[PDB]
């Protein structure tokens, strides 16, 4: 199998720059149109990170930033496979969460609001997908974060997500919430996104045949990217 | 066939999930920076540091920037680089930074990659992949940054020739310096106005 | 009859100038709103051309720049009608197209698509309405163009055309594509038309008791331009 | 009732159809042209030329504009006129051009109009109607062309004083020159931005 | 596994041999009925054909004719899956086709329609299904071939097909269509399949994800040959 | 589960993919034919050949056929067959033939098959498979060829005993003569009509 | 206008000739398929007959047979337009009629059916269509017609009618039916039609805006023949 | 756009509409009828004549026939006839018969036509069409009369040589005979079974 470009992104798939109900985005969108490439080297690449440097905790939210006792809030695993469009699975792929703690106070300089801090909980993990796609980690629920867009807008509980894989054109960052939060409804942020389905596949679907009991909930959450074309006539990219 | 799952902004904190030194966190023992200068890499040293504007020309200081770039030799430390050719060992070819919260101003310490194969037989100019993410940004923003002493090179990049307004070729090309020896490229990026920095989709 | 002025262009019916999913337009689209004026001689005149200085195939690609042979593609007659929006016929106007060969290329010093160039294609053609507001030509089907807006853009196989016919606020460029071709529902330049109702007007529709045995297939378009309206009190035009 | 067909941009290949010879095509032996005086034709010759700019300050290097006017005493040569005047019969008050690929410059041989009636008793100042097709233009763009040298009927005419803000009326008023004896008024359309040239929806 | 025979041809889901509508089988199809066999080794086996007497450009219609140019036309890439009945991958199975070329035209001596040939086109080519069944060639989309059952009748654009396989019982020869072609629901031979749905099996689906940019258009088309049963108790094929 | 593909008509350019050099094609280096007899193929050598009628009682001047058969020990050369038994290295026990434009006649040189195994035990008579396709024709329509000179074994084979309408079976036996020491089989096949051919569903 | 042929007749639109419902089409229909010709100037060119050699009572079946009375049975005007498949009217074309009196008997040699004979009756009549493709004719309503085919077999009330136009190709026989009769449903003749909309086709409606007080009920009924296509190209016809 | 009126049988009292005098019916002083033949028509005079026969070879008693033909320098009398020349001015061309009740015998008087030009600048042999309606018959059969001493132009028949199966094209030649100085040609159509007669889709 010769490998050929990435698929192009579907733009209707995705929120566009300038989205007025999101503010934030009014001046920070560009003006001009994006200018589409034709793909070379330099956009099928990426680069490989070793799961020896990875600590045993990485992909423990529960554990990995706790000192005196355990954080506060909901124990849940949240799992699922990382696959290209064409339904391959994507592996070895670095996958990086943040989110807030049960308070949905964030751990960051610059948040100010009054939900308290947990002192055991920090909220960032990683994680490699295996070899089939997999992957899996565990955190406490975040709580619902208030912010400033209109005065008194709120985001639904969520966890930040980005991934590195197997090309440069896959490279994205999202975020993804969970079933049945009334928030979803009236986020700005995931309202950017113009289609119904899309904006379904962020939600994370509670899969009770895997909670532990007396002890962790669990969801169930697959993410899609990019996936390249096989050739076999001319192959152009060099 | 699946849709691919839609982007969504990173937000003001997407330090603590990809840099969390800078939202003072220490939870890792290996984090992720921007050097990508390990002890025996091969070729020319150089820093390439600049701020993010936005539409008001102010900087933002609270955006993220990554980095993906060939070796000395124009060879991509990916098993996807088809080239047969080996890389240099002690080379990642990515690096992550943040803008400083006060000053917007962000750098990385790498090297000046040397030219990759293009598209049916051609050779494109050295240049660096770049792509940022920050609050008020949906979609990574992905752009290139090519080198203003590389302009017989640069000349005939395919990828710059794509680009139908000519006049917009430039906001792509950073500006040497030298600074106490050390060789900096000043590459600034300009979101939304005059002179806007010409986005890619690729 | 005295003729008043032609009744105002519906702008809901067509497409806006500023369509950011048809990114040449971000730049070449007016930043202020159009200023509608009232209609003077000016706007209800128009040219008039006469059908003498017309050669014999100038409404026949298939052999108006024939030189060692026939062109290579699909025979097709396309006739139909064009009327004013009170259906009254229009009459003697002139009615031009252009189009890609069979390949999907152009007769044009700036298309480099690689499809191939048909030695015996040109590609226009003009033609008068009659008296009833007919018109026919005969030319080969095109094929679909690909090219970059997104990287992988595919328009749908189609005919451009132009009418310029009795008052100079008629003055109309569009073009029009054939019943089925699975393209019409991706294109970015057919959904700058803001409705379901009028992307459907573009699109010309197989005429089977009209195909000519072991020849040519047929396909009917007609097109509506703005009509005048009759004045029965004060005439201000004047 | 119907609804008028929808308008479709021209696309960057409207040559072929309505400008064959500019894209290398004969096919015809009547080429409608963008000279619209005949040997007999009455009145004073003069050159229409200019540039079409696009958002960026760029010319664009693949419009196409088509003139509309009145002869030299003011009546058009369409059944449509009332006037019950008889028209210069050398003359179709119409013609076509395309911008150079090259430069982007187009340009026009004709003569001045006179002035046309306007609504009510009124009295249009003479002007050429013109519409621009284009690439990136979904429907054809409507403008008028006024002399600057008719400043006395230009700050009468109805359409002009009906532009509510006064300073948009300059960008419709071409400036004379006299080059070689040869009168030519300069027009250039700038699509958006500064001093964007007003367009209407006749 | 020990293998048993194929499972019955289901004669319902092909056409009656006798099918008026057509009218070259009034003469051409037998007036008993076929007599069925209880299958014997000579019905389950199949000749081998080897890829080395290949040549490479045998599944590439647009190069293996070629002589001083490119043939003029739409470039498209079929591609797809062979499986028996059970969802088995047909491995090694010999696929040939054949078509007309962009105008409709076959490159055959008893061919006469006006439609013009093109002297860079042959129209056909083969290729054997790899280990997952799968098969991939390129080639001009074919005009629609109008002929004489009624005078004026037209059949779609369409490329036959023909498959070697396994058993001498899974061999056929069909002709498959592309999605949206109008000419479908009125085409004699197609309707000659009684049901619905066994006719929605001869159409290609347009692949938009597997477009080549500035290149060619792509369409997915599977197909699916009788499939063995497995033996566990008595065997009585020899 | 899935349904089998429906079967259309080859139609009367079936050469074109099928034996271009008939439709005068020359695209492929090797190309299939109507010779299965290779330098050291075993056994006896014969040609069969015949022509095929409609229900006119003329022949079709555009049918293609093809034969599937053993090698002279009765072993078919695919892998599924399951005797055990080595069979000829230089045998592909197919072939493919299309009738003449002008005659409508078709022939093969291949040799005599062996019997081959038939069912619970039993042994079939020496026969070959036939299959033909052409316009007018839906489904390849499937028959057998067994040989006047094994009498013996057909009167005990399976299949022809199983075609309850005896009169039937003579339909599948085709005639030996000797054409200049040669030995060949002439099969005529009618499609319909008095005599028709038997066809089976295998 | 340069008339070319006229357009192909639809079989799927007509009864097949072998319907073995109605038992005597299966020792008159022709077991080969029709052959299908291009048309010459043989199957467009018809005879003309003249108005001048038509007798008064011809299109009056009440009156043309009259002798010392009016036949008995129920008074009604048949008229309608006869217009080609593009819509256009056919003009002087004749017409001719004939059917059963009041009692389901028809005034033919044959006819052995006891229903009483009308001697003031005798059922044909014949008119030619005007300018606008008019026609019109007055006759008393038939009674239905009990015959063997299966033993019981009866046919709904009908008038049989012909017409000789334009194009010999036009050549037409049928019969149709009046509104509402419940025996439209179980006859084997109309059902050898295949389609429900052709068999709609043949019912005339009652018309009760032209029926005349205490004289007369009124049945509109239109009739369609193929027709001609312009030709705007090359003219084979001839 | 409309659909043809469905075609329905005639039945079996089709002469009380068409040929009245056969059902004995008195009601219009002039009855269309066989006899196409006028005291100043031109050209030879023939009597056409045979019988149609069913599937079990017996005659149909009750058939209706028609002919349309051209005149003796085959031009037809129809304002459709775009030759340009004149026509016969004493000549319908059609004609009307119904078959004998007892035996089921039909003719015509007519005179053979002369040749008429064909597609593409052919042209056809001498011929007359002809549709047969009755009782069994669900849409009128259209057929062609040749004539067997025309072997020269019959042989360059376009409509003729379209009939691809040849030994069909002898059923539409009638057969002259002379019977006491007339002129006969008998042409038997055979609906059905062997020698059935050609019928086309006009
Ligand atoms: O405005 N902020 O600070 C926000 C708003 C929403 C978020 O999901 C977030 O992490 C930060
Ligand atoms: O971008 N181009 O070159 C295009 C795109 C679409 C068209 O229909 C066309 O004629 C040209
Ligand atoms: O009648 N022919 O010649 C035909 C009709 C349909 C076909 O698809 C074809 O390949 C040939
Ligand atoms: O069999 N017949 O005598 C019939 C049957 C139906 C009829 O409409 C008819 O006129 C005669
Ligand atoms: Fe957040
Ligand atoms: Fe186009
Ligand atoms: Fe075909
Ligand atoms: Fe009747």
């Amino acid at each position: 199998i010769i490998w050929g470009a990435y698929a192009q992104r579907n733009t209707e798939d995705h929120p566009p720059a300038y989205a007025p109900g999101y503010k934030t985005s009014v001046l920070r969108s560009p003006k001009n149109a994006l200018i589409s490439i034709a793909e070379t080297l330099s956009e099928v690449t990426a680069p490989h990170f070793s799961a020896d440097k990875f600590g045993p905790k990485d992909n423990d939210l529960i554990l990995n930033y706790a000192k005196d006792g355990l954080p506060i809030g909901e124990r849940v695993i949240v799992h699922g496979y990382v696959r290209d469009q064409f339904g391959r699975p994507v592996k070895n792929a670095l996958v990086e969460v943040w989110q807030a703690n049960a308070s949905g106070r964030y751990r960051h300089p610059n948040d100010q609001y009054i939900g308290a801090m947990d002192p055991n909980f920090g909220g960032c993990g990683r994680m490699l997908t295996d070899d089939n796609g997999y992957y899996v980690f565990r955190t406490i629920k975040p709580g619902p974060y208030p912010w400033r867009n209109r005065i008194n807008e709120w985001s639904p509980a969520h966890i930040h997500f980005s991934l590195i894989a197997d090309g440069w054109a896959q490279r994205l960052i999202s975020q993804f919430y969970f079933e049945g939060d009334t928030l979803i409804d009236s986020c700005p942020i995931l309202k950017t996104i113009p289609s119904e389905q899309q904006r379904r596949a962020l939600i994370a679907l509670e899969d009770k045949s895997n909670f532990i009991e007396a002890d962790s909930r669990c969801y169930r959450f697959d993410i899609t990217l990019r996936g390249r074309r096989a050739t076999y006539f001319e192959n152009d990219l060099t | 066939e699946l849709k691919e799952t839609p982007s969504q902004t990173g937000g003001p904190y997407v330090h603590i999930g990809l840099l969390p030194k800078q939202a003072n966190i220490e939870v890792f023992e290996h984090n992720l920076d921007n050097n990508l200068v390990q002890d025996n890499t091969q070729g020319q040293r150089i820093r390439l540091e600049g701020q993010v504007f936005d539409g008001l020309g102010l900087p933002l200081r609270d955006v993220l920037i990554e980095i993906w770039q060939a070796d000395t030799n124009g060879v991509y430390p990916s098993q996807a680089d088809t080239q047969g050719k080996q890389v240099d060992p002690n080379f990642l070819g990515w690096g992550r930074t943040g803008a400083d919260f006060g000053t917007g101003f962000w750098s990385f310490n790498t090297i000046k990659p040397g030219a990759v194969p293009g598209r049916k037989g051609s050779t494109q100019a050295p240049h660096i992949s770049l792509i940022i993410f920050a609050r008020g940004i949906n979609i990574g923003l992905h752009t290139r940054v090519y080198f203003d002493d590389e302009a017989e090179a640069n000349a005939k990049d395919p990828v710059l020739n794509s680009i139908e307004w000519a006049t917009r070729r430039q906001t792509l090309v950073a500006k040497r310096e030298e600074r106490d020896g050390e060789v900096v490229y000043r590459f600034d990026i300009r979101i939304q106005g005059e002179n806007e920095t010409v986005f890619f989709d690729i």
